[PDB]
C-alpha cells in the first residue's frame, strides 16, 4: 500500500519527500523524515480546522470562512501567538 | 481641478472608521495628518521592495505574489 | 495546481464534514501549509548543516518540531509523528 | 417640515422684509403659500430657508450690483427664473392618479383623497391629496385614472401561450387602435412581419433605418398583440434612459387609454411604484407595460423576474452585445413568451455578437461559430455568410429610407482633414518620444494611443498646456479675447470649426456637435460661452429632467440655442434633434455604427431638409488608420446584408 | 393539496413516466395461459413478452383517451363501460 | 454539416410541473 | 474599510516615484489594502493603550510617535 | 464509390442488392436505388434533427426513445406518416384537458 | 474522526 496509507497519513508523502529535494534543505532526506513531517503537518491543520468548524458551526454557517478562521485562531493563544504575525485576507479584527 | 488625490484619498471619517475598529474613543484633530505620513511611510517601505522583485523578473506588471514577499518579510519584522 | 485542496477537504471532512469552507478559506489553509512548511524544513535545514550532517532525519524534525512549536502542540505533534512512524516503519 | 420655496417676493433688511413662496414637507406642490420668516417662525428645515437667502442675496448681488453682468446675462437669469417657475407650475398639475382612498380628519369628517403623481415629477413627490382640485384641474386625469384602474389589461387575464402558435400574414391597414398619427407602408409592414414573426411564434429583430419609426411601429405592435393576441399580461420595454420619455410620450399620444408605466427613482419611488402602481391587494400587477432601463432592472432583478412576462422589448439592442454582459444574464434569468430586439443596424462589430443575439432569440436554433469566421476574404466564410444571411432573412427587418421614403431628403457627408498645430506637433512628438520631463512638464505614458489621441484633438487637455501656452503668449492670459486666440489657434480642427461655425453663424444653420470626449465637449463649451454662443450642452451627466427640457427647448422652434453639444456615448443614441440641420464630429470611435447612429439623431422622419455632416480628421495621425478599421467592419455589415 | 390534486398528480406522473405499468409475471404468466389455448408448450422469448406487453399498454392508453374523449362529450367525468363500449364501436371493433 | 431547410415553428420540450395552487 | 480607487491612486502615484512605469495586478492592490488596514488598526489599539495609561480619552500625535518608536523602530 | 460518387452516406451497393433480392421487380434501373438511399437518408436527417433538439431540451447527451416520441409527435407530418406507429419505451405527449383542470 | 490531542478551553464563537 502507498506509504501515505501505510501510515494511514492524509498527505501527499511523496510530494513532500520530493519537495525535500526541491527545495536543496539537504542532499540526502531519511526514509521517515517526509513521514514524521506528514504526520504533524496533519494534526497542525485538524487542530485549526476543529477550531474553525465549531467558529463556523457557532455562527450558524456551514461555511468555513476567513472570519471563522480569524476567529478561531485569535481565541487559542498558542495558535494566536504562534500565528501572531500572520494576517488573515477578509479577517476581521 | 487643484487637490491631489494621494494626501486626500485617505480622509477623516475612514480614518474614524479605522479608529472605530481599533476602539479609540475620541481622537485629536492632529492626529489624520501623523497617520497620513506613517502610511506614507509604511507603504513606501514595501512598495519599493515590490518594485525590486519585479526588477529581478524583468517584467513590467507586478503581481500580488510579489506584494506577498515583500509583505511577508517586512510585515514579520514590522 | 500543487495544492493541496483536496488534502484539505480530506481532512475537513474527516473533522468537520458538515462544515463547507470558501475558496479563500480553502486558499488560506494552503497558504498556511507552505509556511509552516517552510519553517520547519528550513529549521531543520540549518540544524542539520550545523551538525555538518547532510541528510535530515526523523530526529532533526522531531527536535526542529519542538523548538518551533508550542509546548503542547510540540508534544502532541511528536506523539503523532512517532505513532506515524512507527506505523510506517513496522509496517 | 420646511420644503424649499418656490418664489420669493417682499442683510437683516432680506431677513426682515421679504416673503417667500414656502413648500411643506408633507403636502403636495399645490399646497404652496407665501409666507414670512417671522409668521413661520423657527420650524424644522429653516436652513432651507437659509439657503434661499444666501440664493436671493447672490440673486440680487448678480442682478443688480455687479455691474459687469452683461444684458444676455440677465436675459439668461429671467430665463432660469421664468423656466424654474413654470416648471414648479408643472408640479402644480397632477398627472396621475394612482390610487384613491376616503380617510377620517382631525374633525371626525372624512375625505376622499386620491394618491396624486404630478407632472414632470414622480411617486416621491406623489401623495394623497383630496380629490375636490383633481377634479377641477385634470378631469382628463381623473378620466385617464378610471380607465387605468379597470383596463384588465393584467398577468391573471392571459394563459401559458407557447403550445400553440397561429399564422399570420402580411396585412395593408392603418392600426385601429392608434391615435397618435398616420402610419406609412413601412411601419405597417413592420407590424405584419412582427405579427407574423410572432406567429411562427418566434423572437424576431427590427432594423429598419434609425429614427424610421420603430417606437410607433413597436407601440403598434404591442396595441395589436394586446388586443389581436389578448397580451394581457406583463410587457416589459427596456429603453435607453434619455428615450424612456419619448416612448412614454409615445404612449400618450399614439395608445393613451393603455395602462402602463414607467419604472424609476429611488428606493423610495420604487418601492411605492411596486406596492402602489403593481400590486393589487398585497399579487396581481396592475399595469399592461413596464418600461425601464437597462440598470433598473438590475435594480429589482428578481422581483421583476418573479413577473410571467409575455414581451420584451429592447430598443437599442446592440446594448446586447455578449451572453456574459449583466443584463444579457438577467434578461435570460427573466423568461418571457416573445422577445423583439429593436436597432437600425443589428451588429456593431462582429459575428459573435450577432450570434450572441440571435441565440438570445432562439437559443442554440442556429449553426454560427467561430468555426466559420470572418476571414476578410474566404469562400467558405463567404459562402456560410451568405447561408446565414438566407437563414436569418425570415427573422430581421431592414430598410433605408432610400428603400422607405425618398421625402427625405439625404445627408452630405464630408471628411476635413486638418493640419497639426505647432502644440500639437510638440506634443504627439512627445509622446513618439518618450520624454519624462514633458510629463513633468505637463504624467503616464502606460496607453500612450490615448495620450496622443486626446493630445491630437486638444492639448489643453494637458492642464499646464493653458498656462504655458498663455504665458508664452503672454498676453493670452490677459483678456477674454487673447484667452479666446490663444485657445482656439491650438488646434488646427478647432480654427476651421471656428471659421466654418462663424460662416453658419451668418448662415443661421442650426448644428450638432459630437465627441468622444467630455473634457474636449467642456473646453468647446467655453469656447461658445466666451463666443457669446447661444447653446445647449448634453452628456450622460446631466439628470432626466433638465437633459429632457433642454431637448424639448432646442427642438422648439423659437430656440436661439442654435447649437446643440453632444457627448456621443449619451448623446449619440435615440434623439432626434430635427431643428439641426448640420452634424460635425470631432472624432470618429473605433465603432461606425455609433457614428451612423450620431447621424440618425439628426436623420430621422422629422427632418425637414437635407443635412450636411462633417468629420474632423488630423492629417497623418491614427485616426485615419481607427477609420479604416470602422470601415472594415463596415464591410462584414456589407457582407451579411 | 386540495383533493382530486391526487389525479392530477398521478396525471402528470405517469405521463411523465414511460415506463411499464403493470407488473410483468402476472402478464407473462396470463399471455402464455392463453397461447396454452391455442397450442400447447410453447417456449417465448423474453423479447416476445416485452414487446407484446408494450403493444397492449399502447393499445390500453389509446382506449382510454378515446373514452374519456366521449366521456367529456357526455359532460361528464365519469368513465362508464358504455363509453368503452361506444368507442370500441366508432373504431369499429 | 446536416441542416433542415424546410419551414418550421419554434417549438420547445417541457417534462416538468408544478403544483403551484394546489396547497 | 478603506476606499480601492483613491487607495489605489495613491499606490500608483509612489510605485510612478520608483519605476515611473508600472502595470499592477488588482489582488496586489487589495494585499496592499488588507496589509495597510491591519497595519493601521494594530497601531491604532497600540496608540490606544498609550493615551489610556496617559489618562486621556483623547489620543494625541505624541502617543502615534511615542508608539511607532517603542514598537516600529 | 457509387455512395461517394453521389456523395451519400447510405449503402447504395447494399440496398441495391435487397432490390434485387426482394424480388420487387425484374429490372432495376441503376438510378433507382441512389434516388432512394437520398431520399432516405434525407428523411433520417430530419427526424435525427428533432430528436436531437429533444435531447438539447431534455437536456441528455444521449438521444433515446422518449425523445424520438416527442419530436415525431411533435412534428404533424411526421405524426401524419406514423399515425399508427409506435415504440417501446415511447409514451404520450404530456398534455391535460383543460376542462379536467379547475 | 481526525481526533484532536489537545485538551483546550471550549469557546463559543457565534
Ligand atoms: N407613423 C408616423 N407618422 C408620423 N410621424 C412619425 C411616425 N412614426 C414616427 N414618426 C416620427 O418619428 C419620430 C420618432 O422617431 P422614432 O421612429 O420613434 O425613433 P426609433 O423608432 O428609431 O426609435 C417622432 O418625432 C415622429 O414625429
Ligand atoms: F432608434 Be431610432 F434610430 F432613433
Ligand atoms: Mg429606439
Amino acid at each position: 500500500k502507498t506509504r501515505s496509507s501505510r501510515a494511514g497519513l492524509q498527505f501527499p508523502v511523496g510530494r513532500v519527500h520530493r519537495l525535500l529535494r526541491k527545495g536543496n534543505y539537504a542532499e540526502r532526506v531519511g526514509a521517515g523524515a517526509p513521514v514524521y513531517l506528514a504526520a504533524v503537518l496533519e494534526y497542525l491543520t485538524a487542530e485549526i480546522l476543529e477550531l474553525a468548524g465549531n467558529a463556523a458551526r457557532d455562527n450558524k454557517k456551514t461555511r468555513i470562512i476567513p472570519r471563522h478562521l480569524q476567529l478561531a485562531v485569535r481565541n487559542d493563544e498558542e495558535l494566536n501567538k504562534l500565528l501572531g504575525r500572520v494576517t488573515i485576507a477578509q479577517g476581521g479584527v | 481641478k487643484v487637490l491631489r488625490d494621494n494626501i486626500q484619498g485617505i480622509t477623516k471619517p475612514a480614518i474614524r472608521r479605522l479608529a472605530r475598529r481599533g476602539g479609540v474613543k475620541r481622537i485629536s484633530g492632529l492626529i489624520y495628518e501623523e497617520t497620513r505620513g506613517v502610511l506614507k511611510v509604511f507603504l513606501e517601505n514595501v512598495i519599493r521592495d515590490a518594485v525590486t522583485y519585479t526588477e529581478h523578473a524583468k517584467r513590467k506588471t507586478v503581481t500580488a505574489m510579489d506584494v506577498v514577499y515583500a509583505l511577508k518579510r517586512q510585515g514579520r519584522t514590522l | 495546481k500543487e495544492s493541496y485542496a483536496i488534502y484539505v477537504y480530506k481532512v475537513l471532512k474527516q473533522v468537520h464534514p458538515d462544515t463547507g469552507i470558501s475558496s479563500k478559506a480553502m486558499s488560506i489553509m494552503n497558504s498556511f501549509v507552505n509556511d509552516v512548511f517552510e519553517r520547519i524544513a528550513g529549521e531543520a535545514s540549518r540544524l542539520a548543516h550545523y551538525n555538518k550532517r547532510s541528510t535530515i532525519t526523523s530526529r532533526e524534525i522531531q527536535t526542529a518540531v519542538r523548538l518551533l512549536l508550542p509546548g503542547e502542540l510540540a508534544k502532541h505533534a511528536v506523539s503523532e509523528g512517532t505513532k506515524a512512524v512507527t506505523k510506517y516503519t513496522s509496517a | 417640515g420646511i420644503d424649499i420655496v418656490i418664489n420669493h417676493r417682499l442683510l437683516n433688511n432680506c431677513k426682515e422684509n421679504y416673503e417667500f413662496l414656502i413648500k411643506w414637507t408633507d403636502e403636495s406642490h399645490l399646497h404652496n403659500t407665501w409666507e414670512t420668516y417671522e409668521s413661520i417662525g423657527q420650524v424644522r428645515g429653516l436652513k432651507r430657508l437659509d439657503n434661499y437667502c444666501k440664493q436671493f442675496i447672490i440673486e440680487d448681488q448678480q442682478v443688480r450690483l455687479d455691474p459687469y453682468v452683461t444684458a444676455e446675462d440677465i436675459e439668461i437669469m429671467d430665463m432660469e427664473r421664468e423656466r424654474r417657475l413654470d416648471e414648479f407650475e408643472e408640479f402644480h398639475v397632477p398627472e396621475r392618479i394612482i390610487d384613491s382612498q376616503r380617510a377620517s380628519l382631525e374633525d371626525g369628517t372624512s375625505q376622499l383623497q386620491y394618491l396624486v403623481k404630478w407632472r414632470r415629477l414622480n411617486y416621491d413627490e406623489a401623495t394623497w391629496e383630496n380629490a375636490t382640485d383633481i377634479v377641477k384641474l385634470a378631469p382628463e386625469q381623473v378620466k385617464h385614472f378610471q380607465n387605468r384602474e379597470n383596463s384588465k389589461i393584467l398577468p391573471q387575464y392571459s394563459s401559458n401561450y407557447t403550445s400553440q402558435r397561429p399564422r399570420f400574414e402580411k396585412l395593408s391597414v392603418q392600426p385601429p387602435f392608434i391615435k397618435g398619427g398616420e402610419l406609412r407602408d413601412f411601419q405597417l409592414t413592420g407590424i405584419n412581419w412582427m405579427a407574423f414573426l410572432w406567429s411562427k411564434g418566434d423572437n424576431g429583430i427590427l432594423a429598419d433605418e434609425m429614427g424610421l419609426g420603430k417606437t410607433v411601429q413597436t407601440v403598434a405592435f404591442i396595441s395589436w398583440l394586446i388586443f389581436a393576441r389578448r397580451q394581457n399580461g406583463p410587457h416589459i420595454i427596456v429603453v435607453p434612459l434619455s428615450t424612456m420619455p419619448a416612448w412614454l410620450d409615445t404612449f400618450e399620444k399614439w395608445a393613451p387609454d393603455l395602462n402602463c408605466i414607467c419604472y424609476m427613482g429611488n428606493q423610495k419611488s420604487r418601492d411605492t411604484i411596486r406596492e402602489y402602481e403593481f400590486y393589487t391587494n398585497p399579487k396581481t400587477m396592475k399595469f399592461n407595460v413596464l418600461l425601464t432601463t437597462y440598470e433598473y432592472i438590475l435594480k429589482d432583478r428578481a422581483e421583476l423576474g418573479s413577473i410571467k412576462w409575455q414581451f420584451m422589448a429592447v430598443d437599442e439592442a446592440h446594448r446586447l452585445k455578449n451572453a456574459e454582459s449583466s443584463l444579457y444574464e438577467s434578461l435570460n434569468s427573466f423568461k418571457v413568451a416573445n422577445r423583439m430586439l429593436i436597432t437600425g443596424t443589428p451588429l456593431q462589430n462582429n459575428i459573435k455578437e450577432l450570434a450572441a443575439l440571435v441565440n438570445f432569440l432562439m437559443p442554440g436554433r442556429f449553426t454560427i461559430d467561430q468555426e466559420i469566421d470572418f476571414e476578410n476574404q474566404d469562400e467558405e466564410q463567404e459562402e456560410y455568410i451568405h447561408d446565414l444571411h438566407r437563414r436569418i432573412q425570415p427573422f430581421i427587418l431592414r430598410r433605408l429610407k432610400k428603400d422607405v421614403e425618398k421625402s427625405l431628403p439625404s445627408k452630405t457627408e464630408r471628411i476635413l482633414r486638418v493640419e497639426l498645430s505647432d502644440v500639437q506637433t510638440e506634443y504627439y512628438k512627445n509622446i513618439l518620444t518618450k520624454n519624462y520631463s514633458a510629463l513633468t512638464a505637463g504624467f503616464s505614458l502606460l496607453n500612450i494611443m490615448n495620450e496622443l489621441k486626446k493630445a491630437s484633438n486638444h492639448p489643453y487637455l494637458f492642464d499646464n498646456a493653458e498656462e504655458r501656452v498663455l504665458q508664452k503668449f503672454g498676453d493670452g492670459k490677459m483678456t477674454r479675447e487673447n484667452v479666446l486666440r490663444g485657445l482656439i489657434m491650438s488646434s488646427g480642427k478647432m480654427v476651421l470649426l471656428d471659421q466654418l461655425l462663424t460662416r453658419l453663424k451668418k448662415d443661421g444653420h442650426r448644428v450638432l456637435i459630437f465627441s468622444q470626449m467630455v473634457r474636449m465637449l467642456d473646453i468647446l463649451g467655453d469656447y461658445l460661452s466666451i463666443k457669446g454662443i447661444n447653446f445647449q450642452r448634453l452628456d450622460g451627466t446631466v439628470p432626466s429632467a433638465q437633459r429632457r427640457i433642454s431637448i424639448d427647448h432646442f427642438n422648439s422652434p423659437d430656440s436661439n440655442d442654435f447649437v446643440f453639444l453632444l457627448s456621443t456615448r449619451a448623446g449619440g443614441l435615440g434623439i432626434n434633434l430635427m431643428t439641426a440641420d448640420t452634424v460635425v464630429i470631432f472624432d470618429s470611435d473605433w465603432n461606425p455604427q455609433a457614428d451612423l447612429q450620431a447621424m440618425a439623431r439628426a436623420h430621422r422622419i422629422g427632418q425637414k431638409n437635407h443635412v450636411m455632416v462633417y468629420r474632423l480628421v488630423s492629417k497623418d495621425t491614427v485616426e485615419e488608420e481607427v477609420l479604416e478599421r470602422a470601415r472594415k467592419k463596415m464591410i462584414l455589415e456589407y457582407a451579411i446584408i | 393539496y386540495r383533493p382530486g390534486t391526487v389525479a392530477l398528480r398521478e396525471i402528470r406522473r405517469y405521463q411523465k413516466s414511460t415506463e411499464l405499468l403493470i407488473r410483468k409475471l402476472p402478464f407473462q404468466r396470463l399471455v402464455r395461459e392463453i397461447a396454452q389455448d391455442f397450442k400447447t408448450d410453447l417456449r417465448f422469448q423474453s423479447s416476445a413478452v416485452m414487446a407484446l406487453q408494450e403493444a397492449s399498454e399502447a393499445y390500453l392508453v389509446a382506449l382510454f383517451e378515446d373514452t374519456n374523449l366521449c366521456a367529456i362529450h357526455a359532460k361528464r367525468v365519469t368513465i362508464m363501460p358504455k363509453d368503452i363500449q361506444l368507442a370500441r364501436r366508432i373504431r369499429g371493433e | 454539416t446536416r441542416f433542415s431547410n424546410r419551414q418550421n415553428k419554434t417549438v420547445n420540450y417541457n417534462i416538468d410541473y408544478s403544483d403551484d395552487d394546489l396547497l
